């Protein structure tokens, strides 16, 4: 701590992550492989 | 750290959630 260490925050917080995981559920159960291919 | 011209100088102080009270002014996580 007085050694000039420091740890820098990810860009991305886990509530930003949990949001991509709950987009990339909800694509997947309602619209099968067509959302990484175009629209939903 | 610093951005850039056109963006204009307005710099942020890297603190760990440690406050601003060391240094618009907008304290960040
Ligand atoms: C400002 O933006 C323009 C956008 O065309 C860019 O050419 C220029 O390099 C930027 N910086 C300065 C100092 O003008
Ligand atoms: C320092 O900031 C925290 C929030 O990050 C706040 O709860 C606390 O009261 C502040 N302390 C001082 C002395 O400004």
């Amino acid at each position: 701590k007085f050694n000039g260490l420091t740890v820098l925050p990810p860009l991305l917080t886990d509530e930003m992550i949990a949001q991509y995981t709950s987009a990339l559920l909800a694509g997947t159960i309602t619209s099968g492989w067509t959302f990484g291919a175009g629209a939903a | 750290i610093t951005p850039g011209t056109n963006t204009s100088n307005q710099v942020a102080v890297l603190y760990q959630g440690v406050n601003c009270t060391e240094v618009n002014v907008f304290q960040t996580r």
